């Protein structure tokens, strides 16, 4: 059993090269391989036996390896681009797996840091016996965000919805996580944090029963 | 070389996914490849299924082992995945792809298929439950309504009848593990008009003749 | 009455290299045609004696050593030869008196998910000498560092597996050999071929 780990996002302005890594103890006895996804399509293939280019991929893209870690180098990277790209590999025991995915973004529009916004359960839902925490996220650029959960100070990880980050009006994007929880969850707790990770940058929000 | 997919696009809880994927650009009893299945669920990582033989042999994922099965069919030129006892965490798009496996760890998926979207849901028609976002106690504030388990999409929000427009903004539905949507609004007003403006968000929900109007008020401690 | 060919040639599975087997074969008549007339054996060298010939020599025991190896391992199994098998696992010596078999088995030895039950050994200490068989399974010291047991830090297992997949290449492949050596020891004729 293994897990492949790479970052959920990586900007570049046009023209500079992008680095994806990968990493995992899988990657001892394995090789990678990298798809490029596009937004509704299936996924491509960019990369064999770590390093190689098939017929198809343009001379921009190499590969790279250092030890437990693969890295997918794209060259002149340029706006025919912009996707998900997905590192692969699988083990002794005949174990396919694939890595969380990478999403591209060529910066054109500034780094935008987002705005979160987290709402306790109305008065009303905890009369109706349920409970429901509503995180929103908003005017981040590039479009990709990572959401955390807490229990005070406990991860929380079951009951989590969570949408796909969506492009708005101006450009930039938007997305919302749900906590669902019973009222004696809610009111046990002092207090639930939604954590936001974009790009590094980490935005946190925390309500309480009162 | 194609790879089609086929199967129904709906799968209530707890039961059994049929999928089956037809290739057309070469032959499934070729002694040198294999063919798998891939879903990812919306907006999430990719998660390999299980890759099948020509012969019969497979093997699949340790968590989807038990509740998993792959056959083929090389008169067909075909293979097909079975999925028992289907859960709403299923919800996901299936492809089917060709898995090469030249030594002991080079396995990779040349081309893919485009994919079917199986979603699984009991979901049956339903008007939607609008509840209060209240502005917090602690220059601007935030307010909105939480429209929380409906089916099918989609539903409409407005405030005051459309009049308020500015600071508006409707974010895009979960698609819970209930197989029921659910969606936010929300609008950003200066904090010196939560006690001297009215606000009230009106939701409609076509299919199920749903219309709420919901007054938006500072909560009561 | 016949010597027990087939019982080797066709038995339903075979040793892993490290622990290859050894058939002792005694007081039996031997047909040598029925061998090099065969068409599923991608290898058949013969060294110090030629195959049609065996069917008129008497030698005293006849050795017939079985194992598993892929595809591209099989140019080690010769006279003179180095590389992980050659001097790891099985070593022939260098005035080596026989011939070597083998054939293709991905059919049989090779599972979807591959096969793990072919294991050859990857470390050790100097080469093996001439038909020397090594079935340790003791962790394997590069220095002097603690471990009791557990795959740490200088202290590793020293087989490893070949997870035969069928849709590996031929160099990937599962290969059965059979080593047939002629020991025309000064003794008592038990075999001779007819």
């Amino acid at each position: 059993q293994s897990v492949l780990t790479q970052p959920p996002s990586v900007s570049v302005s046009p023209g500079q090269t992008a680095r994806i890594t990968c990493s995992g103890d899988a990657l001892s006895t394995q090789n990678g391989n990298w798809y490029q996804q596009k937004p509704g399509q299936a996924p491509v293939m960019v990369i064999c036996k770590d390093s190689e280019r098939p017929s198809g991929i343009p001379e921009r893209f190499s590969g790279s390896r250092s030890g437990t870690t693969v890295t997918l180098t794209i060259s002149g990277v340029q706006a025919e681009d912009e996707a998900d790209y997905h590192c692969q590999s699988a083990d002794n025991r005949a174990h396919v797996v694939f890595g969380g995915g990478t999403k591209l973004t060529v910066l054109g529009q500034p780094k935008a840091n987002p705005t979160v916004t987290l709402f306790p359960p109305s008065s009303e839902e905890l009369q109706a016996n349920k409970a429901t925490l509503v995180c929103l996220i908003s005017d981040f650029y590039p479009g990709a965000v990572t959401v955390a959960w807490k229990a005070d100070s406990s991860p929380v990880k079951a009951g989590v919805e969570t949408t796909t980050p969506s492009k708005q009006s101006n450009n930039k994007y938007a997305a919302s996580s749900y906590l669902s929880l019973t009222p004696e969850q809610w009111k046990s707790h002092r207090s639930y944090s939604c954590q936001v990770t974009h790009e590094g940058s980490t935005v946190e929000k925390t309500v309480a029963p009162t | 070389v194609q790879l089609v997919e086929s199967g129904p696009g709906q799968v209530k809880p707890s039961e059994t996914l049929s999928l089956t994927c037809t290739v057309s650009g070469g032959s499934i009893s070729s002694s040198s490849y294999y063919w798998g299945w891939i879903r990812q669920p919306p907006g999430k990582g990719l998660e390999w299924i299980g890759s099948i033989y020509y012969s019969g042999s497979a093997y699949y994922n340790p968590s989807l082992k038990s509740r998993v099965t792959i056959s083929v069919d090389t008169s067909k030129n075909q293979f097909s995945l079975k999925l028992n006892s289907v859960t709403a965490a299923d919800t996901a798009v299936f492809y089917c792809a060709r898995h090469a496996a030249p030594s002991p760890g080079d396995n990779w998926f040349d081309p893919w298929g485009q994919g079917t979207l199986v979603t699984v849901s009991s979901a049956s028609t339903k008007g939607p439950s609008v509840f209060p976002l209240a502005p917090s106690s602690k220059g601007t504030a935030a307010l909105g309504c939480l429209v929380k388990d409906y089916f099918p999409e989609p539903v409409t929000v407005s405030w005051n009848s459309g009049a308020l427009t500015s600071g508006v903004h409707t974010f895009p539905a979960v698609l819970q593990s209930s197989g029921l949507y659910s969606l936010s609004s929300v609008v950003t007003v200066p904090s010196s008009s939560l006690g001297t403006q009215t606000y009230i968000c009106n939701v409609n929900h076509k299919p199920s003749n749903t219309k709420v109007d919901k007054k938006v008020e500072p909560k009561s401690c | 009455n016949l010597c027990p060919f087939g019982e080797v040639f066709n038995a339903t599975r075979f040793a892993s290299v490290y622990a290859w087997n050894r058939k002792r074969i005694s007081n039996c008549v031997a047909d040598y045609s029925v061998l090099y007339n065969s068409a599923s054996f991608s290898t058949f060298k013969c060294y110090g004696v030629s195959p049609t010939k065996l069917n008129d020599l008497c030698f005293t025991n006849v050795y017939a050593d079985s194992f598993v190896i892929r595809g591209d391992e099989v140019r080690q199994i010769a006279p003179g030869q180095t590389g992980n098998i050659a001097d790891y696992n099985y070593k022939l010596p260098d005035d080596f008196t026989g011939c070597v078999i083998a054939w293709n088995s991905n059919n049989l030895d090779s599972k979807v998910g591959g096969n793990y039950n072919y294991l050859y050994r990857l470390f050790r200490k100097s080469n093996l000498k001439p038909f020397e068989r090594d079935i340790s399974t003791e962790i394997y010291q590069a220095g002097s560092t603690p471990c009791n047991g557990v795959k740490g830090f200088n202290c590793y297992f020293p087989l490893q597996s070949y997870g035969f997949q069928p849709t590996y290449g031929v160099g990937y492949q599962p290969y059965r050999v059979v080593v047939l050596s002629f020991e025309l020891l000064h003794a008592p004729a038990t075999v001779c071929g007819k």
